[PDB]
């Protein structure tokens, strides 16, 4: 698991030398916008359950063949597993947001997920659609302008979108 | 080299032994970790968890060793792996889940299989649980972990290769894998054949490279090959799909190519879309 | 050194497209891709010998023991086996030494690549390939042409592309033309 | 033909290059050995008449059945004896040609090429020629390095027949 | 492609008669004159590029029609080709010198050379002039004796001139 | 040659398919960019003599040390001066063809192909022509799109020579 | 393909230093005993056919299971293969004797031999027995003191024995 | 490597044939020339430092502009002078390697292996090394057969650079 600071340190360790002024400025930019990062992760974590539940209802309304008899989201055991996996993707994306780097997202959660779903038979494209539903929901929840001291946050919202996108593309 | 190989972070050991053996929170973690390692990261539903064992577990009447054995011999474990797979494959899974390694030589299968044939499965699990390896690496108070990655114990080099056949990623579970329902390390184990390391998928295209030596070139060139200056590099590939004349045939395969031609061959392979698994000198 | 002087292609059966099911005159396709048993691999090896060298000249001394062992252990592709036949010393003595570059282009194209020369201009066009690059390099590019990779993939023995109502190349082309017969009585 | 000079030339032609010093060294060695080679060839050819007849009688002695039991493959008839003389003469003539050429080229082109194919069709046992060539290798009457060259070519033929 | 020894052996094989004493002494004479042959090929090969280039410089000016627009040597590509073919002829002639016979010159070259140029549209007469100019260059460079023990190598020069003449007459 | 139109035709022919809208769009782009290129070609042909004269003097001044050494590969003699003028003119003459063809085809067909062997055998340093053509490149008298497209072809040739 | 001279050059190139006087002395010793080397190669190649044939007869007399039905040298096709491989090993050993080093032997006929025979089922131990039979026969014919000039050849004999042994050790 | 020995071995290997008398004759010629070859190599390495130093000064005198004109290709700094010494040392070391190998193999594998490509990408001029090799060819201080073979290899390098 690498976070942003750790990522810069690891590159600098590969090249030896000593931390350049540019790298220092980059990390200073990260810390001066840190309060924003923490607020976003707090908002997403606080509504995790409703995000997953709403996205799940939408997925099963849009693609009914999944929950029809004989489909992969049938029999109430596989339904539990599907809800579990949606929540797990959300959890590791939340980890990534707090870290500031997508290394955690690709090192544990997306590490092997593709072949897992390929072997199970679960349609990867549908999982990607579900992740995108969660993407819109979570980004809206975090970008809600009421409830906190106002200020520019669009960069962080785009970063959140980037994490969700990485997961959705890797599953599909 | 951590992320590509798959070992994201397996870099500590979770004991439960404490004055506060429950520790009010740590025991929850230990129970989860045992479920992840013994049941092969299977998604156990809440209703079918082994509540009776956890009762004794917090009480201190049973140690972590007893908890691991209880899960291993409980029908929860049997339904996933024991009943449904070839017996040798079950031996491989036992080695992966209980001793955190892969079979180092055929004698392992001989011994464990004979136990199963005469004494019964319960005795087989018993042998894994109380083998010197389990007693040492783990300690009746330490959840089993994949120590096959680390080489400290003393093991055949092939072991490293072989463990990467069983572990196909952090997300993966042995109930659900590319080559599942059939032996994954059986043909190789009899011939003591090494295996190329298949990296697990990570936000890029994956093509699980099966390596049956029934129809592949030998690991070595076994000749002068083309005879051009330089040795003969063996190039593997999996996802050949574009040029299907009868259907391409043997989509996953290797070609022994002389050094000078490698570049040309490489581009050809890339054109078909197969991602080269390995390029090893022969 | 020079981009090979452009040649004008002529209409030919091989160039044409045709939606035909195989005839009884179909060339027959010896493919090592299936990795057939050793006995059938013998047939495949024999067909390649029969193509690069003619049926007439494939004697014991011509037979390369190494090649026989090559195509038996799922080694270098049938294409590379063909190239090995082509660059072997016996081939150079039997074909290369007995013909001029201009006729050599024709002979090698008919046998190795399996299509007749497009026109006299093409015979000229690849004669220099033989000269500057060397005969070994000429056959290298001859079997490394994009056309070849489409025609016979890798593990397919070369065959006359389609001799539809056409004399087979082997039965119309001698080992060497009468021009060299001046050195004979 | 597989003549040292031509072999060097062909090696240079494969790489499309003017004759490098390596090839020139090789042909120089050929010229330096040519004195002994040509003297050996002269010795063998001026003694050829005795050698050919002696080899014929040697094979008649080693394989008496070849002189008695009837068949076109055998020398039971005077015509067959003529055939035997003709063919052993072929072998001797080819060895002298190879001696003067400096390589195995001549015998490979005029004798060894397809030798196995025809010696089975006409049912001429190779062992007969083997014994004849052994006689010639014992009575060639050469000495020193001349002798080593000639015997090398003779044994090349012997191993090819086998 | 034969050599001197192989040539005499081939005639003897056609006749079917053991090598005659006369043939033996002929080949002995050929071996007697081996060192000069080797010297000549070594000297010509060390200066090959300069020889051909110097002759070419003069050739193009003495025959201006070729380098004027619309002529066969015009354009960069065809000029490159003319240089290439001059060097090709020089290479096969050097082969012939080492062999001791013109067999190689007539086998893989000079067998239909005139017809090839005539179909290409190259004036054969100009090619003949080029070959003769090359012939003069080669005879000069081999026949500039200095740096080695002298001898009467005029025979070698005459046979080299014969090879060049054979080519010139075959192309025109 | 490597004309945009011709390249589209060849790409369609190797697939064996009728001209799809992709190829038609490409040729349309060629026609749309053939207004400025043809203007530039007209301009450079109408002032061709003056610009070749200027370039000739430019190379004479940049390389007076070649302008004074006597030899076949030099312009020191009046005959060599005439040769230098004609070859500078050749470069301009090919650049106009390149402008009209809208591609690098003329460059490869009339030059570039085998530039290395020529610059090795005659050893006529490409730098001579390069300096002359840079003079042309600034003094061509084109503007805007015509200028930038012509400059693109010119610098392609310059970087190809090296 | 590296012979003794090439091996010395390659090591010196790895170090980047001119050959030391010691290396020069070693190669001078090699060339001063070169006639012995080429004489041994000549004797081995002159009796190659008899060497392989006699050794084959001996192997099948010592281990009859090979030629009994079912054994791996049965059905006359596998018998041909067995004789072919024996003579192949002899040929590559002869190459190694001329070269002076075992590089060719270890690169082109020993590299993958063990794995191929293991997969085929060919008994490697039996192959080692066969090559040792050939070893004794070839050693004797090359070391015969009658028929050539007397001298010392023991170092060369030890070298040829070493190469046969190398092959035997790799195949079994 | 294209050592004469290994060349003969490869020629026999492509045909799967035992070493014939022709190959043995070639290798014997190699060994005959090797006495002079080794003497020459010992001579060159005994004077190695003197030869490289002298060649360095020779190119400094022949091309004085290289010791003043600014540019990475020029030795206007101590590191650049070191690079000049290093490269002429490479050439001398390769010559000694080729002398002991008895062929041009080493020269082709560790040099003359894209020498044109590298000098062109860096834009370094071949003429530099050609003149350096000329000095070495004149100052080698050999006589007899050794002299002719060593100068032959140096000239091989010279003509290969062009
Ligand atoms: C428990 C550890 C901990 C956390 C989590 C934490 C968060 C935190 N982030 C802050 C700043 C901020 N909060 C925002 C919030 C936003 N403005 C917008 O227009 C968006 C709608 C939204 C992005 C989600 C911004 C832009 C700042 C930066 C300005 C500042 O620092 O006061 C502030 C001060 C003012 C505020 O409450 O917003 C706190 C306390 N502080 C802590 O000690
Ligand atoms: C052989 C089968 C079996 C039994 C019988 C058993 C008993 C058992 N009950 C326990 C807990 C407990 N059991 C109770 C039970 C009660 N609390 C009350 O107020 C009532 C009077 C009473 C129920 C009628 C409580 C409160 C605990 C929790 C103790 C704690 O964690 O603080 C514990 C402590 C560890 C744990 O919770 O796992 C054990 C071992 N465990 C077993 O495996
Ligand atoms: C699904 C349950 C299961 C099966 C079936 C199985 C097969 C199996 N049979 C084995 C041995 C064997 N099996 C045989 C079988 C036979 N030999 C013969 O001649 C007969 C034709 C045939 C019996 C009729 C032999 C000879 C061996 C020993 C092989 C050896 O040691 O090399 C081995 C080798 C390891 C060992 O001996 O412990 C396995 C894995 N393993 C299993 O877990
Ligand atoms: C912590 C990172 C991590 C992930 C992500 C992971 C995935 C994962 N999901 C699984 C199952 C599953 N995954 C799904 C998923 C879905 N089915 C659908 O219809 C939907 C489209 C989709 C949800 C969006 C289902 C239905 C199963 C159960 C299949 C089964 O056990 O039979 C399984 C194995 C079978 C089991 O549950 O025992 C794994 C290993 N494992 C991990 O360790
Ligand atoms: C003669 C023996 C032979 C076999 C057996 C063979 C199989 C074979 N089927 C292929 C394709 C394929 N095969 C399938 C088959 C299926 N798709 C599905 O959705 C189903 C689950 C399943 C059928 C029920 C598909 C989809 C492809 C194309 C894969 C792709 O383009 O990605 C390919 C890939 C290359 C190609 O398409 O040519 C091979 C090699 N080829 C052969 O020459
Ligand atoms: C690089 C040069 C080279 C070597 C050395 C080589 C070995 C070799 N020997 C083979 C066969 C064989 N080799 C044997 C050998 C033997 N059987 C016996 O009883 C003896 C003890 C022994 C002879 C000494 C047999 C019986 C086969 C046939 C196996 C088969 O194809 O069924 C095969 C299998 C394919 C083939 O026949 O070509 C290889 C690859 N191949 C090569 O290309
Ligand atoms: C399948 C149909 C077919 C036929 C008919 C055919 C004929 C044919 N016979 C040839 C050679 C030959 N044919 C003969 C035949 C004869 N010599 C004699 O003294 C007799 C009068 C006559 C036998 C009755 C000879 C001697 C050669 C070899 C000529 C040489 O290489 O010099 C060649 C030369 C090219 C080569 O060797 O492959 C051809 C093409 N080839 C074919 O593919
Ligand atoms: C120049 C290359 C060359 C060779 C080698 C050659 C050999 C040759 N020997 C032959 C036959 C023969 N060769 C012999 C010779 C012998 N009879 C004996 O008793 C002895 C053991 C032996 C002498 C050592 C005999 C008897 C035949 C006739 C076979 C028959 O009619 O069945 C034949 C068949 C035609 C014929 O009967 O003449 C050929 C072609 N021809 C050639 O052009
Ligand atoms: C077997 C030995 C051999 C020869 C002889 C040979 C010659 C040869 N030279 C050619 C071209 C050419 N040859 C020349 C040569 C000349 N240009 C002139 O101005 C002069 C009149 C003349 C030199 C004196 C030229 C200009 C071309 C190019 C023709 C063109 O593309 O239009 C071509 C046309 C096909 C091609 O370019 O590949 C051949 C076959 N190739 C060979 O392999
Ligand atoms: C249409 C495309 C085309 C080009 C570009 C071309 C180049 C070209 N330039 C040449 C020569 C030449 N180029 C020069 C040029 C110069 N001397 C100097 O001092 C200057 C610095 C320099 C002017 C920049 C000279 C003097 C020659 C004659 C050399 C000779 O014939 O030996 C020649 C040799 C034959 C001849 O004189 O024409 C060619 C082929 N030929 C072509 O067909
Ligand atoms: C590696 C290839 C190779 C070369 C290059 C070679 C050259 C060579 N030339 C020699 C002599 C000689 N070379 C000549 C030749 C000539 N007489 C003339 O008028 C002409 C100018 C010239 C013909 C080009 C003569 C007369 C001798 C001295 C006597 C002799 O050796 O026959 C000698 C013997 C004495 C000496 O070393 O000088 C050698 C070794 N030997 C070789 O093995
Ligand atoms: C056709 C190629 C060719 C061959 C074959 C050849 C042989 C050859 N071997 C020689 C020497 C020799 N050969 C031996 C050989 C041996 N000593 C022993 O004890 C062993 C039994 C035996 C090893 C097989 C010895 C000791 C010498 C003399 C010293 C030496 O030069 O190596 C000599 C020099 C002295 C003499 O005339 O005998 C020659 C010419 N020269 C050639 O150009
Ligand atoms: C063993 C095979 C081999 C060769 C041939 C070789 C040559 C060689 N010389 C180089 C550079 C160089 N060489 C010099 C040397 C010189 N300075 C001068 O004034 C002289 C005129 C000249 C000596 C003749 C200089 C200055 C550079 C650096 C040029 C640059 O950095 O651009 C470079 C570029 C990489 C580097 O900086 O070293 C190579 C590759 N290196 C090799 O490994």
């Amino acid at each position: 698991m690498l976070d942003a600071f750790a990522k810069v340190v690891a590159q600098a360790d590969a090249r030896g030398e000593f931390l350049t002024n540019a790298q220092f400025d980059a990390l200073s930019n990260l810390v001066k916008e840190g309060n924003k990062r923490l607020d976003a992760v707090n908002r997403i974590t606080s509504n995790a359950s409703t995000i997953v539940a709403n996205a799940a209802r939408a997925l099963f309304a849009e693609q009914p063949q999944l929950i029809q008899p004989g489909g992969n989201a049938y029999t109430n055991r596989r339904m539990a597993a599907c809800l579990r996996d949606m929540e797990i993707i959300l959890r590791y994306v939340t980890y990534a947001i707090l870290a500031g780097d997508s290394s955690v997202l690709d090192d544990r959660c997306l590490n092997g997920l593709r072949e897992t779903y390929q072997a199970l038979g679960t349609p990867g494209s549908s999982v990607a659609v579900a992740i995108q539903k969660m993407k819109d929901a979570a980004i809206a929840i975090a970008n809600d302008p009421n409830g906190i001291t106002p200020g520019d946050c669009s960069a962080l919202m785009s970063e959140i979108a980037g994490y969700f996108d990485r997961a959705a593309a890797a599953v599909a | 080299a951590a992320s590509r190989l798959g070992t994201s972070a397996f870099s500590d050991a979770p004991p439960v032994e404490l004055r506060a053996n429950w520790s009010e929170e740590d025991l929850e973690t230990v129970i989860r970790a045992v479920y992840r390692q013994v049941l092969g990261n299977d998604y156990v539903m809440a209703s079918e968890r082994l509540v009776s064992a956890e009762s004794l577990l917090r009480n201190g009447k049973i140690t972590v060793r007893e908890f691991v054995r209880a899960v291993a011999k409980s029908e929860l474990y049997k339904e996933k792996f024991l009943y449904g797979n070839f017996q040798t494959r079950v031996i491989e899974l036992n080695y992966k889940h209980l001793l955190g390694r892969a079979p180092y030589d055929e004698s392992e299968v001989i011994f464990h299989l004979d136990l199963y044939e005469n004494e019964g499965f319960d005795a087989d699990i018993d042998s894994y649980i109380d083998s010197p390896e389990y007693t040492n690496s783990f300690g009746d108070w330490v959840v089993p972990y994949y120590r096959g990655f680390n080489t400290q114990p003393g093991q055949k080099t092939v072991g490293f290769n072989r463990i990467f056949r069983l572990y196909r990623g952090y997300a993966n579970s042995d109930r659900a894998q590319a080559e599942g329902s059939m032996s994954r390390l059986a043909r190789d184990l009899a011939t003591n054949r090494a295996n190329t390391v298949v990296p697990p998928s990570n936000s890029d295209t994956a093509f699980a490279y099966y390596t049956p030596s029934a129809d592949v070139p030998p690991r070595a060139c076994l000749g002068g090959s083309f005879g051009e200056s330089g040795r003969v590099y063996r190039i593997e590939v999996a996802g050949i799909r574009q040029p299907g004349y009868p259907g391409v045939r043997r989509s996953s395969t290797a070609f022994l190519v002389p050094y000078e031609q490698l570049s040309a061959k490489m581009q050809q392979l890339q054109r078909t879309g197969a991602r080269i698994i390995s390029v090893n000198p022969a | 050194t020079i981009p090979l002087l452009s040649y004008a292609p002529s209409s030919q059966n091989q160039r044409v497209a045709g939606y035909e099911v195989p005839n009884e005159e179909t060339p027959w396709r010896y493919s090592l891709e299936d990795a057939v048993d050793q006995s059938d691999i013998d047939e495949l090896i024999w067909a390649a010998y029969r193509q690069v060298f003619s049926e007439h000249v494939v004697l014991k001394s011509t037979r390369q023991p190494h090649l026989e062992s090559q195509l038996a252990n799922r080694a270098i592709s049938v294409r590379d086996f063909i190239r090995g036949l082509a660059k072997s010393e016996t081939f150079r003595r039997l074909v290369v030494e007995t013909n001029s570059n201009y006729r050599l282009v024709e002979i090698a194209l008919k046998r190795l690549l399996g299509r007749a020369p497009y026109n006299k201009q093409e015979e000229l066009a690849w004669s220099i390939r033989i000269a500057t690059d060397g005969w070994q390099k000429f056959v290298d590019t001859l079997v490394d042409s994009d056309e070849y990779t489409q025609n016979f993939g890798d593990n397919t023995v070369p065959y006359q592309r389609r001799r539809y109502k056409d004399r087979p190349f082997n039965l119309v082309t001698p080992r060497y033309s009468d021009y060299w017969r001046d050195k004979l009585e | 033909m597989k003549t040292p000079i031509t072999e060097a030339i062909a090696a240079a032609d494969t790489q499309g290059r003017f004759l490098s010093n390596t090839e020139l060294q090789a042909v120089d060695g050929r010229f330096k050995r040519a004195v002994a080679s040509m003297e050996a060839a002269r010795a063998l050819t001026n003694n050829a008449q005795s050698l050919i007849d002696g080899a014929a009688q040697a094979v008649y002695q080693k394989f008496p059945y070849t002189t008695t039991m009837q068949g076109s493959q055998y020398a039971s008839t005077p015509e067959g004896k003529a055939k035997c003389a003709r063919d052993i003469g072929y072998y001797l003539r080819m060895v002298t040609y190879c001696l003067v050429a400096g390589g195995t080229g001549p015998m490979d082109e005029y004798l060894i090429a397809g030798l196995s194919e025809i010696n089975s069709t006409f049912d001429l046992s190779p062992s007969w020629y083997i014994e004849a060539l052994k006689y010639i290798k014992a009575n060639h009457g050469l000495t020193g390095q001349a002798a080593v060259e000639a015997n090398a070519y003779i044994d090349y033929a012997i191993n090819a027949l086998s």
